């Protein structure tokens, strides 16, 4: 399949040029509003933890893979594990707010809490990454605020994903020709 | 839908569960279904 | 006089990944509208289809130099989305967060020297079982395809889907060196006055490529 | 034999706001009967802009004096419900329960000189991210209206809303000092023996102004 | 209906959750619709 | 509000063998095409049935030999799956899974001599409550049936089932020596020049064969 | 179907509970039906 190089037009070549059938794909589990939807495990601030999403390490799944849109939207959904009662304070509330049990408070319940938060923020979709500096991120750009007497656990799982101009993904980078990890075995 | 399964329609509202959506007044796929195939070539047997 | 049920052992851990929704809390929300916005996608594979990206080769660069020497072997690499060569392209950055994949892999490669150099190319993909060609003559006998530059700077190749099972792992394992799934290697039939000048590459998914069972495996 | 269930875990805290409803505990009482009472409100909002309240300039006053001097500004402030001038109007009131809001702000202006007193005031908008107006030949380069007193005392003028963002927030950050929602600024054109008269003000709802998302932030 | 949100109809009969109200034999949305709008003024272009 | 329930004592312990199926947690795959594959066997009584297997008789043989003596007896065992000489059988192996069975054995009886030597055979069923036959001449009184050897070489002849109970249990017990199914003898009424030629014996499940109750009995 | 029992139709979905298999384009049961049975031969009362 020759074609003009500079175009930037995209050019798929099916095995049937030289013979060959191409065969039925599914493609399922690399849907965006699938692959998202899992729980991602955040490392806490011991009391007051904003819930942002940018929180989440960017190595891991969900991570790494909210990280190739530029611009996002989900629904969120955290289960935390804590003492005392949850208190969640919606997007752009006075953090004196984490105080007043009358914000959505949750009582303590062995073992977890979970419970599912709507999209709060004050711009159509939220943002990876921001051009207004060239960490370092507007605040405004969040689901909220969590406090507990200790907050140990906390768990972030997006519903609902929408996400819009793909940013590089990048592999870890192996020195030997192949990258010789020790895969699961009988 | 997404990563959600259960066949029983859900206990709360739905207002009460997600955010609700406001219409006012998808592309990648396009972009790969537009791709050029085959040849530029006149294929010989 | 209740309705009686059995709470049942077993059941109803917490598990990470369970398709069930949890219980709202705050309601009644209306979001700011965004439809018609640009630039959406929805599964990463039609990103990673309309989008090829470049590979890796030796002193870290996405082009091959042609040779002036006896030798013909442009680059030669195991087919493997955890190869050195792919380890850039989104593709295989991609394919780290799945355990096995299925189908065709696209190769685009791009002839980027002056208007009077010219060459022919070939790429070969040898099937596992055997040693790879070191010599066009020899890899001839593979599913090779060749080209050569011209007022089209651009060739595409797929990469053929043989396995003996139907999909096949993402990663290497650290015990099997071999290579289970076979070479692609890249040749230089010929060059004229292109001594110096390079074949930039990349690499992208086919219409029947496909990836499956997610995994994080640290994967950094 | 019975129908078995999973009891799940992380569901069922009691959680503060919840939509459930509680188990009865005593039943078939009658109220007494309260149709057609006067007065109801079933909106605060609806409340907000029917009733329009008055602002709060220096001195602790809801008027604003003429000025027979080289300065013309009557008074300048940031467009905050969150603002000093604000703090007394019901709008600002019930502003702090809720973390963001939209729309348009109405504001009345109410001249109260003696029949032979005269004035123009005029009503700039400055949008953030440049300095405010000191003079009334400046702001005219703004969303300005201009009036003047007459056999109709009063004049309402709506605060357009204009932001980058749906909403905006209800409260300031102790961050933030430069303004993010821009100032209104109330002029004085001229003025006709009408020194020491007073042009009281008065806040309400536009058609379209709208709180979201309550929040209790202590807020006394 | 207020910050009630479940598809399944309730429980318990109605008389034992609430309590019954009694008709016998609203105003500031009124009020605020019939706000006057606009103009008094004799508008120019 | 919510709708009340009586979680109820002396269910939902896990059960081993309980019908209910488990909580999903991981979704959306989909197996390799695996359609028109060879060799499918739906029920292990189809494969005891279609398949015969051979028994085992003194010194570790499959087959009983001919002999040139006063003595006429071939062989001759309780008639029970838990028997020495069933030990081997496929459905022997199988039934020690299933504490009681039911139904009809099939036993099938090739000669393997040279085409001169002959043979007339019998095998009658000798039934519970009575020492078994030493003889062809008292056997005759059982259910017997008799063959010769010829241009067909097996012959098949069902066990018939009879017990007072429904079903007769697969094992045999400890206690128990007097043999509570009855027994099957294998005799040779006459041979000519066959003297040690070999009957070899297999056996198989009938039409009505049937297993039931399965029960882990270690059953190594 | 197997060693399940239930009369009530499974909460989740199927594709969630089971792997969902895939046609592309039984044999000892055949073979235990097909058993010559009988006689070859020549029966007498």
């Amino acid at each position: 399949t020759t074609s003009a190089g500079e175009s930037a037009d995209p050019v798929t070549a099916t095995v049937e040029n030289y013979g060959g059938e191409t065969q039925v794909q599914r493609r399922q589990h690399t849907d965006v509003s699938f692959i998202l939807d899992r729980f991602v495990k955040v490392t806490p601030k011991d009391q007051i933890n904003v819930l942002d999403l940018m929180q989440t390490p960017a190595h891991t799944l969900v991570g790494a893979l909210l990280r190739t849109a530029t611009y996002y939207f989900a629904d969120l959904e955290v289960a935390v594990k804590h003492e005392g009662n949850l208190t969640w304070v919606p997007n752009g509330a006075p953090e004196a707010a984490l105080d007043n049990t009358t914000n959505p408070t949750a009582y303590h319940k062995a073992p977890l809490t979970r419970l599912a938060l709507p999209y709060t923020a004050p711009h159509r979709v939220l943002a990876t990454v921001y051009n207004g500096e060239s960490r370092a991120l507007p605040t405004s750009f969040n689901y909220g605020a969590i406090k507990a007497t200790r907050v140990t656990e906390l768990l972030y799982r997006m519903k609902r994903a929408e996400t819009y101009c793909p940013r590089p993904l990048l592999a870890i980078h192996p020195d030997q020709a192949r990258h010789k990890q020790k895969i699961v075995a009988p | 839908s997404g990563n959600t399964g259960s066949i029983i329609n859900n206990y709360y509202m739905q207002q009460y569960q997600n955010s609700m959506d406001t219409q006012l007044g998808d592309w990648f796929s396009k972009l790969a279904s537009s791709a050029f195939s085959g040849l530029f070539g006149a294929l010989l047997a | 006089g209740i309705f009686p049920v059995a709470c049942s052992d077993g059941y109803g851990g917490l598990v990470t990944t369970d398709p069930k929704t949890a219980d709202p809390a705050y309601g009644k929300v209306f979001n700011p509208p965004r439809n018609m916005l640009p630039g959406r996608f929805t599964n990463f594979l039609d990103v990673a289809e309309a989008c090829p990206t470049f590979l890796h080769f030796e002193g870290d660069v996405p082009y091959v130099t042609t040779k002036t020497d006896s030798d013909r072997v442009l680059a030669q690499f195991d087919l493997s989305l955890a190869a050195k060569h792919m380890s850039n392209t989104f593709l295989a950055g991609l394919a780290q967060y799945y355990t096995q994949y299925s189908g065709t892999i696209n190769l685009h490669f791009m002839f980027t020297g002056p208007t009077d150099a010219k060459a022919r190319y070939m790429i070969a993909y040898a099937p596992p079982g055997m040693e790879p060609p070191k010599t066009p003559e020899a890899a001839a006998h593979c599913i090779h395809a060749e080209w050569d530059t011209g007022l089209n700077s651009k060739f595409t190749f797929s990469i053929p889907y043989l396995s003996a099972a139907d999909y096949t792992y993402t990663a290497s394992d650290v015990a099997e060196t071999t290579n289970v799934q076979g070479w692609v290697c890249l040749f230089q039939i010929t060059h004229g006055k292109a001594d110096g000048d390079a074949l930039v590459v990349l690499a992208s998914a086919g219409k029947d490529f496909e990836l499956r069972l997610p995994v994080d495996a640290r994967t950094q």
